[PDB]
């Protein structure tokens, strides 16, 4: 069964007893899960919970190698999509992807890695666009980075809530 | 009695980083020195890596000779499986050839899945250099690597 | 090299024998 | 397949 890892993760982050539901901590720090893809087209979603003033998320897939106490898209081992004014960060930089998401938002995030590699981020079912082509070779695990004290939870399948159309996918609870 | 195999192994992971250090070895290039004394019989560090089947051993060492490495890091537990610690392993890959040994291999069966491990031959002292044999399978006279392990019975080549 | 602390089973594809 | 060895 898929969860949010129970070492790999930054440990001020306040994750709840079912290691689904995660809570920030000051400076941007991250979590991913505890299973990863190689090859593939996978699934997972996430809802903000609550994103009080002053706080934001920066979600989306990581390497193991991803630094666990700097936000999701930091360095070249993950790819992120930031709760503010929807900025896609690698490396950190940042560069125009979509509009925001917020409080209540249920967001969607694709891999796929054939045997032509993409990313794509969804706003409550709705394609917000490819975010990244030709990605690097390696493990992707879903990640979470919060910076301050929102609260965010993960779904990994096998049901989500919007499941985007036309699109085809395993949700990542086969991974389990 | 003794202890469950699967304990000493996790007593293992959590030790061997500290008892272990890779520095510059008068046998060849760097290797692994002992850190603090370890007694005989303990498990010393594990050659990490990844599992491969056996039958993807050829097709390996060659794309290594594409690449240009120089030394193997394949390193057998059984007829159908190899521990390719090339590209991923620990610093076990550093522990050099001795013909007078100090550490000795052996294959563990830990919950389905085998390991390859080091264990002190002898009780083995601080500032010592790990060593164990190698024990390549013998070659011809061509593509042959002299020992330099500096043992007063040496076989004089690693093969 | 990339250091590791545990084994990693390698998982082959489908193709891996092929040309 | 010049793998190191176990045993002979
Ligand atoms: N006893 C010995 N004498 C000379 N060279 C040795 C040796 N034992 C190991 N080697 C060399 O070390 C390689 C194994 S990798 C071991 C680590 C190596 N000493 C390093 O500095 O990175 C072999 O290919 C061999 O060339
Ligand atoms: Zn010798």
């Amino acid at each position: 069964r898929v969860l949010l890892a129970l070492h790999d993760r930054a440990p001020q982050l306040k994750i709840s007893d079912d290691r689904l539901t995660v809570v920030g901590e000051k400076g941007y720090s991250m979590v991913r899960a505890s299973h990863g893809v190689r090859k593939g087209a996978w699934y997972f979603e996430i809802t903000v919970d609550e994103m009080p003033p002053d706080t934001a998320a920066r979600l989306g897939w990581s390497q193991p190698l991803g630094n666990l106490q700097a936000p999701l898209g930091y360095d070249k081992f993950s790819y992120s999509w930031r709760s503010k004014k929807g900025t896609k960060f690698h490396q950190s930089i940042g560069k125009h992807y979509s509009s925001g998401y917020g409080q209540g938002d249920v967001l969607g995030f694709y891999i796929n890695l054939p045997e032509s590699s993409e990313i794509i981020f969804y706003k409550n079912g709705v394609n917000q666009g490819v975010a990244y082509k030709d990605i690097f070779e390696g493990v992707y695990f879903p990640a979470i980075s919060l910076y301050k004290s929102c609260t965010v939870s993960i779904n990994f399948g096998p049901c989500f809530k919007y499941p985007p159309k036309d699109l085809t996918y395993r949700p990542m609870s086969d991974m389990g | 009695s003794d202890l469950p195999m699967p304990m000493r192994f996790r007593h293992l992971k959590k030790t061997s980083k500290e008892a272990v250090g890779v520095y510059r070895s008068p046998i060849h290039g760097r290797g692994l020195f002992c850190k603090r004394n370890i007694d005989a019989g303990e498990m010393v560090i594990e050659y990490a890596g990844i599992v491969i089947r056996s039958i993807l051993t050829d097709k390996r060492e060659k794309y290594y000779d594409s690449k240009g490495i120089g030394s193997s890091y394949m390193f057998r537990i059984d007829d159908s499986e190899v521990v390719d610690a090339t590209m991923h392993g620990n610093a076990a890959r550093f522990i050099n050839h001795s013909c007078e040994p100090n550490c000795y291999s052996r294959v563990i069966n830990i919950d389905g899945q085998k390991h390859i491990v080091i264990f002190a031959m002898r009780k083995i002292y601080r500032g010592e250099e790990l060593t164990y044999d190698y024990k390549f399978p013998i070659e011809d006279a061509s593509n042959k690597l002299p020992c330099n392990c500096g043992a007063k019975k040496c076989r004089k080549f690693l093969n | 090299f990339k250091e590791l602390d545990e084994n990693v089973e390698y998982e082959e594809r489908e193709s891996e024998f092929d040309i | 397949a010049r793998t190191k060895q176990t045993a002979r």
